[PDB]
Order: structure tokens, then sequence, then C-alpha cells
């Protein structure tokens, strides 16, 4: 079949501030075939309450997903968003940046 | 401004065991307002805005039925494009559909539009004259025949020319406080200083609605395309959406620089500058 | 609403 690599987005939902309660997101989109696997880390930690939005699909029928937990940021934790997919010989880890 | 409703339908099958993963989601404009997922536990098709909630029993009796006879369908049509494709009953693959219309300023019909998938590829697509058929391959070809004895595309118009767009301005007036609101973005703009001699500018789009907006860089006036960098779209996750563009330029000369800004929700168009 | 009908391919 066709494969298509996911693209990954690592944001929070709101600018971040530390201890005010915020939202972290993982977008990942431009993939197929629509199996995947998507988690959030928290300090290399999986997160274990984390919720996704409905599969969906482009006009050029790849697939896309948001996942997201509540977080409440801190000067020093650290955030990932960790991605299995058919195209990815190893899990991809994207850090969440305060800005980038 | 233009409205549409779109449909979305995906099944993937499952040669281990059991039936197909089948999810269908529902859209007015860049709003998701039902959705219905096979693994869920009501196996009801289900709201996910607070506006379709106005409807009725019968509307979500109605809208369950129908939704499940789709996922039969794509069950059915699973198997016969392996068999079309010679494919083996060992692998997975994947169906998707997708249709609706699209009304102008003035609510009237614009566009309709149906297209189906399999395993990622074109299959069949109604055409933008909603009489006729595309289809990519000699697999799809068959389908376009059986489809053309039986009529379906004159079927699928009294729909998307009829239907469709009665049941897009009934959402429009029912959500209208949230479908007919425009939220315009809500912009800034960081510096990042990569090195000595380089600072990143980014500008950024956030908690907007709808989805489409233009970012674009210029330089003295002239849009500026090198050193740029722009991202997908993205969903906030509160049913708005975000979106940044970037530039990297000399230290010092960050002034040169200006973002502009387009979306519906602004009377003008919006200009940022480091300063 | 959805289509009230659904042709197999």
């Amino acid at each position: 079949m066709i494969q298509r690599t996911p693209k990954i987005q690592v944001y929070s939902r709101h600018p971040a501030e530390n201890g005010k309660s915020n939202f972290l997101n993982c977008y990942v989109s431009g993939f197929h075939p629509s199996d995947i696997e998507v988690d959030l880390l928290k300090n290399g930690e999986r997160i274990e309450k984390v919720e996704h939005s409905d599969l969906s699909f482009s006009k050029d029928w790849s697939f896309y997903l948001l996942y997201y937990t509540e977080f409440t940021p801190t000067e020093k934790d650290e955030y990932a968003c960790r991605v299995n997919h058919v195209t990815l010989s190893q899990p991809k880890i994207v850090k969440w940046d305060r800005d980038m | 401004g233009s409205h549409s409703m779109r449909y979305f339908f995906t099944s993937v099958s499952r040669p281990g065991r059991g039936e197909p993963r089948f999810i269908a989601v529902g859209y007015v404009d860049d709003t998701q307002f039902v959705r219905f997922d096979s693994d869920a536990a009501s196996q009801r098709m289900e709201p996910r805005a607070p506006w379709i909630e106005q409807e009725g029993p019968e509307y979500w009796d109605g809208e369950t039925r129908k939704v499940k006879a789709h996922s039969q369908t794509h069950r059915v049509d699973l198997g016969t494009l392996r068999g079309y494709y010679n494919q083996s009953e060992a692998g997975s693959h994947t169906v998707q559909r997708m249709y609706g219309c699209d009304v102008g300023s003035d609510w009237r019909f614009l566009r309709g539009y149906h297209q189906y998938a399999y395993d990622g590829k074109d299959y069949i697509a109604l055409k933008e004259d909603l009489r006729s058929w595309t289809a990519a391959d000699m697999a799809a070809q068959t389908t376009k025949h059986k489809w053309e004895a039986a009529h379906v595309a004159e079927q699928l118009r009294a729909y998307l020319e009829g239907t469709c767009v009665e049941w897009l301005r009934r959402y429009l007036e029912n959500g209208k406080e949230t479908l007919q609101r425009t939220d315009a973005p809500k912009t800034h703009m960081t510096h990042h200083a990569v090195s000595d001699h380089e600072a990143t500018l980014r500008c950024w789009a956030l908690s907007f609605y709808p989805a489409e907006i233009t970012l674009t860089w210029q330089r003295d006036g002239e849009d500026q395309t090198q050193d740029t960098e722009l991202v997908e779209t993205r969903p906030a996750g509160d049913g708005t959406f975000q979106k940044w563009v970037a530039v990297v330029v000399p230290s010092g000369q960050e002034q040169r620089y200006t973002c502009h800004v387009q979306h519906e929700g602004l009377p003008k168009p919006l200009t940022l500058r480091w300063e | 609403g959805v289509w009230i009908r659904t042709p197999t391919a």
C-alpha cells in the first residue's frame, strides 16, 4: 500500500505559564495507513490519561489525529511526544519546545 | 461567508478477527458536530457540538441507522475490492469516503462532492457537474459501470443539491451563536537569537476560527519566501486553530520584516513588526 | 444529516 510518514507538532493549547493549568497537544497528520501509536511523555515517562480526536483525513486522503492531556507546566519538567508508525524504523520522539 | 457540510468515513479491515474498524465524523465548516466509532460502547451516532443536541430522538435514531448502513457498505466494499485487486485475505486494507455540499454567503448551493479511496489512493469520485464519475483504474471502472446502471450519480445529486443543503442551513441556524461567529486570530511575535549574527522571528496566530488563514512575511514591503518556515494549521483542542510562520533575519535588521495576517475575522489584514 | 443511500462498489 501507500506509506506516508506522520508530521508531528507538539505544543500547548495556551501560551504556557508555570503553575497554570493548560493542555499538552500532539498533532499527527499527513500519515497513511491510519494505524499509529502516539504517547505523551513527561520526563521520559508515558502519561496515562491521554485522549485523542476522532480519526479524520485531508483531501489527499492522509490521516490526522490530535492527542492531548491536561497538564501544569513547570520550570524543570520536560514533555515530549513519542510516535510509532509503519513508516518509522523506531519511535520518533519530539520534544515540547516552549517557543519552537 | 460561505459554508460547508462534510462527512468523513474510514473503515480499516481486521483480518485477524472480527469486523472492520469504522469511524465517521461530520463537520459544519471546521466544527465537528457528530461522530460514530465502531470501537465505542454506545453504537450510536453521538453529538460533538451543543447545537446538534437540539435534535430529538428521531434524529439520532435515523442518523444511527444510516451511519450503520454506511459501515456495512464499507465492510462489503473491503471484501469486493480485495477481490478486484486479487489481494490476500491476510492483509489489512482501508476504505475512505468523503462527501458534502458548499453554500455561498447567500446560503445558496455552490458545489457538491463525493470521493472514495482504497488504501489511500483515489478510487472513484463524482465529477464537479455531479453527473459523471472519475474512475482511477479498471477496478474502479467496474464500480463506475455498476453505479451508472443504478443511476447512483442522479440519486447522489438529489442529496448534495437538495437534502444536504437543507441540513446545512438547519444547522447554521441552530448553531448560529458559534457557527456564524468568526474568531480573529490572536497574534503576537516572538524573537529568538539562534547565533550572534542571526535571529528567528516567529509570527503567531492563535485561537482563530474558521481554520482558513494566510500568514506571509515581507521584507522592506516585498514578499519574503527565502529562509521562512510555515507550519500546517493545527487544532488548539477547544474548537479553534493555531498557526505560525517564521523567518531567519540578520541580527539588528528585525525592523525590516513584517508579518501579514489575513483572516475572515479581520476587517483589515494585520501587520506585525518587531520593534 | 448523512446520505440516506449507500450503494456498494
